[PDB]
RNA sequence: GGCCAUAACUGAAAAGGGGCAACAGAGAACCUGGGUUAUAUUCCAAAAAGAAAUUGCAUGUGG
RNA sequence: UUGCCACUCAGAACUGCUUACGGCGGGGAAUCCAACUGUAUAAUUAAAACAUAGGUUUGU
């Protein structure tokens, strides 16, 4: 599993065609974005209100 | 000054008799002894196997001699070669 | 007179021995005389011989083992 | 409570090939094989058998797929020869042709 | 005396480890970026492959090029030789400076020379391959 | 009775040379065109130790004269020969210590090891450790050299055979005494399976002609005939001079 | 009649016929979590309980 | 310059058994034989026999 260190490349590889699911996660001290592609899962963990922003639409 | 009389052969103690130990001691003390390499200059030959001598400092393997580097009839052979090269050319 | 032709060479200055450094003295062209011990492999006992015949330097072969000696001052 | 372990796979022999003991996130301590870490890329055995720098010790699977620049430097004879055994091979490839074409041709 | 400019050497001990290359500007001592002897030199990354004498065509151009590098190599990484190229140490040996934005165009003139000087018969040795 | 240990050995079942940690047969380079009308240089790269031999085997590579490969030759190493010596084995070869210049072209009174009897068999004689032959006489009218084998028995061979120059490596092996049965164990475990030697006089009179009796004695004279059948040809075979000199 | 493409059937050098023989040698792409009366590094189905590696063939974004 | 992370030995007195799990060589003097470790009559023989290193011989 890779962890997208980007808001552009992530929103690119997160908005791809595989997109088995996007499991919204809430954990202590962060908010994690699990996109499930066919062969990896790419995470984008963030510490900001930007979690709820890109949660509604992505 | 440990082991005043029979040296390297202290490995055996009472066994094997005095003279077989003493004849084999002369040849056990030389195969473990570092020899000189007319190549690197400094004493570096160990005895990686019977009739095989390696020089770490020289990084080259001379062959010859089972328990020494040069059997003292190769010492005569090695000269007779050039003896029968140079004088047999000039 | 190898040890003698080289004795006062030590009484002069900038004694230098060593294969790698006996060439640093040839590139930066300040090597009066170079000596090659006759117990050296015919590669850089044939490469430093290439430099002395490339820069018209003198050579000498005589026989802390000293394998090469390149001097800048004479005596 | 000190559990003992099993050879999980079908080989239950302690050959230098298996060499397996790790704790588990379920605390079910159980042991796994290693890889047999191969010696890396070396110079030829004749030429002072030494490890090459800039090269990895990858196994048959890691080596068969990793890039080519993980196993060879960008020199000539890279990944087979070290810089020592290149620089001496270039003067001997040149000091010989020099001592040749002057000495093979001195006949006018 | 030994490392005069315009004199061809062999670039020992580098990416270009056996290549033939000509000195175009030597040096003695720099302060902090070259404590070493600093002979800048241009040389061959792409040897012109052997002229096939067969299909004499643009393939003879595609297989007689000379790719050229410029590096300020330390003196303990050369091997000077007997030869020269006489490639204008005073005419070309100065319009080939090494600063940034020059290695772009300065490189393409010592390349632009080896283009023609191999197409013409000058050395016939400097453009072989040092086989080792 | 039963067959005797010596007779029960040319079946070569168990009593067969081991040779698994051995290198190939050590022998000169094949006598091709190149070693007749010139020489070819060869570099000595590796001097290994074939298990079961006191002489070092030097891996000499030559170039294959016809294909483009580098053919690799395993030769017994003359003493002094080191890794990277550039050995010459041809007709016009020099006579340094290790070269294989032809036998009738080597100077007389010289010292040659790894000589070969027939012109081409790639080295037979004078090939164990420390062993060598001295060239005595050339007969250029006959074309045959008389060299003195390392047994005193001096023979005549053709002057076109090949021969290394020197003494075979590992000389002086036989002088370090073994001091223990265990160092004889590990000597023959690279060699064939003949150790220990049970004395035939300590055997039963079914397994050996000497065995038997209430005392351990050879009943009849040990010196047996040259013509005696196998299984009987045991003891001192055709002994022409007998006992301590 | 050539842009381009599969295919046929030839036949380019290339010495050393095949073939077995290792469930301890070599080699070998997977790891945890859990829901059987008895199997699980084998089973779990779609918030695959998950997470990987990997071989084959494919379409296509990068030159 | 005296702060914090070590159980090994040494000695002192103190007291009390001259009574204390387990495990753990009897020793010396000789003579004989075999030099030695070794092997070996599975199911009565472990030896002084075999082996052995060493020595010599023979053939080639
Ligand atoms: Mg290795
Ligand atoms: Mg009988
Ligand atoms: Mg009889």
């Amino acid at each position: 599993p890779r962890e997208i260190k980007t808001l552009k490349e992530f929103l690119a590889i997160c908005s791809r065609k595989d997109a088995r699911c996007v499991k919204v996660k809430h954990n202590p001290s962060a908010t994690k974005f699990k996109v499930r592609c066919s062969r990896y899962l790419y995470t984008l963990v963030v510490n900001d209100k930007k979690k709820a922003d890109k949660i509604e639409r992505s | 000054k440990r082991t005043v009389k029979m040296g390297v052969m202290g490995r055996y103690g009472t066994r094997y008799g005095a003279n077989p130990r003493k004849r084999a001691k002369k040849l056990e003390v030389s195969q473990h002894a570092k020899h000189f390499c007319s190549f690197c200059g400094k004493f570096a030959f160990r005895r990686k196997a019977v009739g095989i001598w390696r020089c770490d400092g020289c990084s080259k393997t001379v062959a010859g001699g089972a328990y020494t580097l040069s059997t003292p009839n190769n010492s005569t052979v090695r000269s007779t070669v050039r003896r029968l090269r140079e004088l047999a050319k000039i | 007179t190898i040890n003698a032709k080289l004795q006062l060479v030590m009484k002069s200055g900038k004694y230098v021995l060593g294969t790698q450094q006996a060439l640093t003295t040839l590139r930066q062209g300040r090597s009066k005389l170079i000596v090659i011990s006759n117990n050296c492999p015919p590669i850089r006992r044939a490469e430093v011989e290439y430099y002395c015949t490339l820069s018209k330097t003198p050579i000498h072969h005589y026989s802390f083992r000293t394998c090469v000696l390149s001097v800048t001052n004479v005596g | 409570s000190c559990p003992r372990v099993q050879y999980r796979r079908r080989m239950h022999y302690a050959t230098r090939g298996n060499r397996m003991m790790v704790r588990t996130p379920g605390n079910k301590l159980v042991m796994q094989k290693r890889a047999k870490r191969s010696q890396g890329i070396h110079t030829p055995w004749v030429l002072g058998h030494k490890r090459l720098g800039g090269t990895k010790a990858l196994r048959h699977i890691d080596a068969r797929l990793a890039s080519r620049h993980e196993k060879s430097v960008s020199r000539a004879y890279g990944g087979v020869l070290s810089h020592d055994q290149v620089r001496d091979r270039v003067v001997r490839a040149f000091l010989v042709e020099e001592q040749r074409i002057v000495k093979q041709a001195l006949k006018e | 005396k030994f490392l005069k400019p315009g004199k061809v050497v062999i670039v020992t001990a580098g990416r270009y480890a056996g290549h033939k290359a000509v000195i175009v500007q030597n040096s003695d001592i720099a302060t902090k970026e070259r404590p070493y002897g600093r002979a800048l030199l241009a040389g061959i990354k792409k040897y012109p492959k052997k002229v096939v004498r067969g299909m004499s065509k643009q393939t003879i151009a595609r297989r007689s090029q000379v790719g050229v590098f410029l590096r300020v190599v330390n003196h303990k990484h050369f091997l000077p030789t007997r030869y020269n190229v006489d490639m204008s140490k005073e005419l070309r040996g100065k319009i080939n400076v090494s600063d940034a934005s020059k290695r772009s165009r300065s490189k393409r003139l010592v390349r632009h020379v080896f283009q023609a000087r191999y197409n013409a018969g000058s050395s016939m040795w400097f453009f072989q391959r040092l086989r080792f | 009775g039963k067959t005797v240990l010596s007779c029960r050995k040319g079946n070569g079942s168990v009593y067969q040379v081991h040779g698994h940690k051995r290198l190939g047969p050590a022998k000169l380079r094949i006598l091709d065109y190149a070693e007749r009308h010139g020489y070819m240089r060869g570099v000595v790269k590796s001097i290994e130790h074939e298990a079961g031999r006191g002489a070092a085997l030097a891996r000499v590579e030559f170039r294959h004269p016809y294909k483009f490969r580098r053919v690799k030759e395993l030769m017994v190493a003359p003493e002094g020969m080191f890794t990277g010596q550039s050995v010459f084995c041809g007709q016009k070869a020099p006579l340094a210590i290790g070269n294989v210049l032809p036998l009738g072209q080597i100077t007389e009174g010289c010292i040659v090891c790894n000589v070969e009897a027939k012109p081409g068999d790639r080295g037979t004689l004078a090939r164990a450790s420390g062993d060598y032959c001295i060239i005595i006489s050339h007969n250029h009218e006959t074309g045959r050299t008389r060299l003195k084998l390392p047994s005193g028995q001096k023979k005549s061979v053709p002057s076109t055979s090949r021969a290394m120059i020197g003494i075979i490596s590992g000389g002086g092996r036989i002088e370090k005494p073994v001091l223990k049965a265990g160092n004889s164990f590990y000597r023959f475990r690279g060699k064939r399976n003949c150790w220990p030697k049970v004395r035939g006089v300590a055997r039963n009179p079914v397994e050996h002609p000497h065995g038997g009796g209430n005392h351990q004695h050879i009943g009849h004279p040990s010196t047996v005939s040259r013509h005696s059948p196998p299984g009987q040809k045991v003891g001192l075979i055709a002994a022409r001079r007998t006992g301590r000199i």
